[PDB]
């Protein structure tokens, strides 16, 4: 019963702070720079 | 007041070992609760002096264990004493559960602690399992192997919780420093729950032959049943000493001291003698999920003892039919047992299907109609 | 009885429900971000008890592969569990070509088992209390489980025994004299 | 707290005046009296009460057993190979 | 667990039909005589588990004469178990004796409990 | 009877977290102990989850801690929570024990439980100490050198205990399997000291900042400040997950990434920083025997401290020069911790030297002559 | 720790001496005034360690309407220390309330005390 | 078990008839009456209390520590050698 709760919060936390932190260190990533080294 | 009271620790030690009153009626196997906290300590103090030498790794698991038997000063006694103090460990808790079920102290005012009990049991398997995993001997390994792969038979979480157990596709180096930090924790996570035992213990004390209250005649328990206790611990430690000097092996499995290899099957994969009659049980049905759910709930239909004991009278001691369909189920417990230790064999596959059918029969029907069948006739007779 | 301190600055400016249900929020949210929170930690703590990184790459290794004689029965160490690479002659393909729809736990050919009879590929553990079958006692002509005397036919079908399944067959491709897992 | 073992004080027995107890400070009593007569005797007296419940499931049993054991024996002898063939 | 007023109940189902009474009646005394609480100086009612709040209630309300003479039995058969020994048929509890004395308390204690449970389930 | 109260372990439950009479008065610093429990906790489950990857070999034990760290799943979480929960665990203690002795809770009703609180101290120590040397870093190593050559220092018995400690000749592979062995186990004896502390609190109850008996004015341990530990801990909690996610190597000591050699000695052999106010006084008296002697006497004077407090008023937070004294201990002790990593230099060796005599001197001759000072303060004041 | 006979006794010993009077009563006034414990609304005998048996003895040695003050000035105190907040100068102890009053009741438990262990001690 | 604390229906103690209290229910009062003016005004007052007591020992002790750091400094600093070989 208390699961629910917890597993949103979980996955709202979670979903928030990739995009948040992805999108602050968009150019340090692997993903974005794999293509200037291809 | 007496030191012994009013300083709160010596205070737990005489209400536990000092001024506990215990009925005075209790006999010999009123003691083996003690013996088997000692054996528990020493399994504990040998377990320790194995952790200093013992190496937890896959490859130098089995050589450092031959380590300890060949140039560790009185490793070989520390390693034989803990090889044979679980087997006696067990020895001393089938003795406590017969008691508990022969003078029923599984009934209603210690069902707390019989519950408690049951998952005493449980654990320690489940712990001592794991202590044979360590030396990964042949037996070791396939055992490993064997437990694993039935969890496996779980639907939902089955396909997957197996690897999460390993620690990867297979028993390995994982696998075994896995089982020996759980096998170091979960005695002592035990040893927290006999604390619990005993506080469940202590809160109606403990019962006596008669399967009455003891309350009319209770003595303290120094200084005579403390020394009932050493009486039964000396005992215990001579048999444990003739099994660890003279006799070491003979409880153990030879193939335990070939280097375990996935490669090479032995001829029989069995377990130690005392979880052969569970194994027997896991044998003797044909799913393997089933087999499991089987296999556990041969310890957890004890939980279920209390409340399909009919009986208005504590123990057996005064019942006929009960002591007779009691000893029935101990030595079908030892022909399972037996079993359980033998190949697949056609007359042994049905005998072990039998087997297993009475030992779940004797706590769902046997017990409630014996029980209430006594209590009938007890009133019929002593109504003229 | 006596008169009572006044109160009037500490009252709260709420209904009765308003300011217990936004209580109840609060006492609410606390609870699930601490289990969401628990939630995580147990989660990263269990997630030690799987699989290492060591583990996963050691898994998934080719097997050297090569011509060897017909009908015998090579042994792999792919994770762990015995792998029964065997070369079975066009003896083995011609046997396995009578059907069989009935007295086999699990009926199948070659078909779905190999992919081609010059290369047969099946784990050697077996199916209940899996152990490493004798690749020459099979009761069937193929493995036998000696923990039980079960037989394994030369396809890896069940033929007699305990056995809950028949002869797992590993999910290893075939390539040019090599074995691509 | 009813529980039903109290401490010495109240250990929940029921009022109990009229009886009297008697002991001799073992300061002044023999250790074995019962001993000699007791090992043989009294030993006797118990194994003989509680024997029959022991025989009668262990004969029960072991008799099962035996039964088992000697068929599987004369399975996996030559003369049984023909039936072990026929029951499997 | 089982409820005395349920034992008593099938006792009398079955003592009310000679075709059954006069087949279990002589097992029952056979039974009773070889349960081997006779010879430690205690009656049928000592055995009962007191442990149970009606026992403790029906055992309460007993008379003081009663409740002193079952004292000394439950002690007397208590230091028979510690000392292994046992009363000679001449000291033993005979067959007349046993009076089943506590029955009726107990049964006054179920009936009280079974119309508490009976009156508030409505 | 509610059932928290009647079942006996949801009884000894709320005796202890539920319907304890705490005083009303307490801040927040009486929150230090559950916080330490919680520390303790961590640590054993972030222990166990290490001890089923670690390798107690010496060959394999630094290795195996990279491999924890490189490729076991947030392997590198657990072992930065371990190796910075150690840390927090001692930052824990010494606010509880800076509590201790300025609220005056070393007081005559109370006294047993401050010498079991002194026992668990240096317990404590001789836990972190054996899990430092695990890791068998350059530090780690040289820090077991530097230890077990102090304990030959003994007259009698020092000459073979130190092998008798090692296992061998020097520290090697049996010394590092045995601190793993007791460093594992220690832990849990030192849970049962926490256990018995908790019992000798429970027993007179706590004290409050005000120094006066809180029967006046309880309140139970729950919600009010079940809720204030809960606010301490997600503080502590908060600080940790700084530490050990943006900071976790600023506590520790760089070299002990270095794979330990007998052969090279690192510059400076100095212990993690909680250890340092005892190693200074090590470091400041000549002889060895005296400095391990004085070492340990820097721990046990807390437990002449009760007896050398003759002030008649708990604590300090009404005793002006008490204060000041006990200010100027703590920045004394904080002075004799930082010297403790620095190098022998002629002021610091003489600066060290006055710092351990003054910090045995606070307990020697202030706390006796301040308490009684203020006393006749106190009373020649309120005579007018 | 210290018997309130033996600071008494010390006391008395500085005060005979106006010499050493002088110079401590101002630092002790001093002292006690920013000990911070009037502000709190208890005087110097409500911070005395109870935990003794010579003080429990003492305070159940005490008058009603003295033992009463004394805990409404507990309770205020550590009411206060929980609302973290002080008496103003107003509603603070006045030095001259100060009394001392539970003086006379721990001297005479102390000379009890030590009269049976002098007269026991021969 | 005369310990100076007991449960709650008798704590130790004394009697204290002519004591009242008075609470609000928290679902009627404010959480934050004073916060505001508690975390600025009475922090303060509070420091400002306690200052002297840390202040002094504190600066007794780092002007020590200073001092000795500073001379170390000079010591091992070229200008500082020869002293350092005089004092060792
Ligand atoms: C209830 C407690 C325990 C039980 C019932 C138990 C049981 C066992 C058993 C049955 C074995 C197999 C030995 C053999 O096959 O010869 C074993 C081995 C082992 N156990 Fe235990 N164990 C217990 C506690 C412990 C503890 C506390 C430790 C360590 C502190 C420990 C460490 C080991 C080790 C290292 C081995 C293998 C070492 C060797 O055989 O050389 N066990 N245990
Ligand atoms: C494993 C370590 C154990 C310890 C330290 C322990 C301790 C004790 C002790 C000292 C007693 C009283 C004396 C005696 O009964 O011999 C007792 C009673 C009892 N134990 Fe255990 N025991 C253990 C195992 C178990 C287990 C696994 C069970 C599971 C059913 C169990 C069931 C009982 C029962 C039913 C009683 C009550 C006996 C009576 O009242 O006559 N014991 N326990
Ligand atoms: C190491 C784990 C520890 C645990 C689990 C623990 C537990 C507790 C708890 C919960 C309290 C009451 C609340 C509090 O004081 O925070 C307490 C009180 C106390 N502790 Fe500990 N503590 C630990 C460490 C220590 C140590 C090592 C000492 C050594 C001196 C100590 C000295 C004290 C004292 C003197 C008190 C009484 C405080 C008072 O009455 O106000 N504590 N302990
Ligand atoms: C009071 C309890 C404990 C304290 C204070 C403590 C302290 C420490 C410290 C200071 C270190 C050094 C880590 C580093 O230098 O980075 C350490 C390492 C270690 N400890 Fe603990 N420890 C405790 C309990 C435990 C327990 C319960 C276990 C296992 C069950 C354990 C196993 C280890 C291991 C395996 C390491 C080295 C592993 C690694 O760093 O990769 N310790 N410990
Ligand atoms: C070697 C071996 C073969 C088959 C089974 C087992 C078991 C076993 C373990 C459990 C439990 F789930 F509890 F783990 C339950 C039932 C079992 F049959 N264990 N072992 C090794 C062994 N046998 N006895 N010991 C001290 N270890 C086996
Ligand atoms: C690396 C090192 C050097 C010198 C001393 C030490 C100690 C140390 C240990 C003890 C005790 F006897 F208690 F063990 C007492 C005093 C000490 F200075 N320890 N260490 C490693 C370390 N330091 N801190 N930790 C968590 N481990 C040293
Ligand atoms: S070996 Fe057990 S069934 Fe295949």
């Amino acid at each position: 019963t208390i699961f629910g709760g917890a597993f949103a919060f979980q996955g709202f936390f979670d979903v928030a702070v990739n995009k948040w932190w992805e999108e602050h260190n968009k150019a340090k990533l692997w993903k974005n720079v794999k293509g200037k080294f291809l | 007041m007496p030191t012994r009271k009013s300083n709160t620790y010596l205070s737990l030690v005489n209400s536990y070992l000092i001024d506990s009153p215990q009925p005075s009626s209790i006999n010999y196997w009123w003691n083996l609760g003690s013996l088997l906290g000692l054996c528990l300590v020493i399994q504990i103090a040998s377990g320790v002096f194995l952790a200093m030498h013992y190496s937890s790794n896959i490859e130098l698991a089995f050589d450092s264990v031959e380590h300890i038997m060949r140039d560790v000063n009185a490793g070989w006694l520390i390693r034989y004493i803990h090889a044979n103090g679980a087997s006696f460990f067990f020895i001393c808790m089938y003795l406590h559960i017969g008691k508990a079920l022969y003078y029923g102290s599984y009934k209603q005012p210690r069902v707390m602690l019989w519950v408690i009990g049951v998952v005493i049991f449980i654990l320690t398997m489940a712990i001592a399992f794991m202590g044979y995993c360590l030396v990964y001997g042949q037996m070791s390994h396939w055992g490993a192997t064997v437990i694993t792969n039935l969890l496996s038979a779980i639907p939902f979480i089955g396909n997957d919780i197996v690897p999460f157990i390993w620690g990867g596709f297979s028993v390995s180096n994982p696998t075994i420093q896995r089982f020996f930090a759980l096998h170091f924790l979960l005695p002592f996570i035990l040893a927290a729950l006999v604390c619990m035992h005993l506080m469940a213990l202590h809160v109606h004390g403990s019962s006596n032959p008669v399967g009455i209250t003891g309350n009319i005649d209770r003595l303290p328990m120094h200084p005579y049943f403390i020394f009932k206790d050493l009486i039964t611990v000396f005992v215990f430690l001579l048999i444990f000493s003739l099994f660890v000097f003279y006799s070491p092996n003979t409880l153990g499995h030879p193939d335990n001291y070939i280097p375990g290899n996935p490669m090479v099957t032995p001829p029989s994969i069995v377990p130690e003698w005392y979880l052969l009659p569970f194994y027997a049980i896991l044998r003797s049905i044909p799913d393997k999920l089933g087999g499991v759910i089987a296999m556990f709930g041969a310890i957890l239909i004890l939980l279920s003892l209390p409340y399909t004991d009919r009986s208005i009278i504590r123990g057996n001691s005064f019942k006929v039919l009960s002591k007779l369909a009691f000893y029935l189920f101990v030595f079908n417990f030892i022909l399972l047992g037996n079993l359980g230790q033998l190949h697949v064999e056609v007359p042994y596959i049905q005998l072990g299907q039998f087997a297993t059918a009475y030992y779940f029969a004797h706590y769902i029907i046997v017990v409630p109609v014996i029980s209430t069948l006594e209590n009938i006739l007890y009133y019929i007779g002593t109504q003229t | 009885n006596y008169q009572q301190p006044d109160y009037s600055s500490y009252l709260n400016n709420k209904s009765g429900q308003g300011s217990r249900n936004f209580t109840y929020f609060m006492v609410g949210s606390m609870g699930l971000l601490s289990a969401a929170g628990a939630k995580s930690t147990v989660e990263a703590f269990l997630s030690s008890f799987a699989a290492s990184a060591d583990v996963l790459a050691m898994a998934k290794v080719e097997v050297k592969l090569g011509a060897i004689p017909e009908g015998k029965n090579v042994i792999i160490k792919w994770q762990g569990k015995p792998v029964f690479i065997r070369h079975r002659t066009a003896d083995e393909i011609e046997e396995a070509n009578q059907v069989d729809i009935k007295t086999l736990r699990d009926p199948q050919n070659d078909a779905d088992r190999v992919k081609k009879p010059e290369w047969l590929i099946m784990l050697g553990i077996c199916t209940h209390l899996g152990c490493v079958p004798i690749g020459e006692a099979g009761d069937f002509g193929g493995w036998f489980c000696p923990c039980h005397g079960s037989h394994y036919d030369i396809s890896g079908r069940i033929r007699k025994g305990p056995a809950p399944l028949n002869l797992e067959i590993p999910e290893y491709d075939f390539t040019d004299d090599e074995t691509l897992l | 707290p009813h529980t039903y073992m109290g401490w010495w004080g109240s250990l929940g027995s029921p009022k109990q005046k009229y009886i009297t107890q008697y002991t001799i400070s073992p300061y002044a009593a023999k250790p074995l009296k019962g001993a000699a007569y007791n090992a043989v005797f009294n030993t006797f007296r118990r194994t003989k009460n509680q024997f029959l419940y022991v025989a009668i499931p262990f004969v029960v049993v072991w008799s099962i057993w035996t039964r088992a054991r000697d068929y599987n024996e004369y399975l996996y002898t030559k003369e049984g190979r023909e039936e072990l063939e026929r029951v499997n | 667990v089982q409820s005395m007023t349920s034992v008593v109940k099938a006792a009398n189902f079955i003592l009310a039909r000679p075709t059954l009474s006069k087949i279990i009646t002589p097992l029952a005394q056979k039974f009773t005589a070889y349960a081997g609480y006779r010879e430690m100086g205690l009656k049928f009612n000592d055995l009962l588990l007191e442990e149970t709040p009606i026992m403790q209630t029906a055992i309460k309300r007993l008379p003081s004469e009663l409740n002193y003479s079952r004292n000394f039995r439950i002690l007397t058969a208590h230091q028979l178990a510690l000392s292994h020994q046992l009363l000679p048929a001449e000291k033993a509890v005979k067959p007349e004796e046993d009076d089943n004395y506590l029955i009726p308390y107990i049964l006054e204690a179920e009936k009280e409990a079974f119309e508490k449970a009976e009156l508030d389930n409505i």
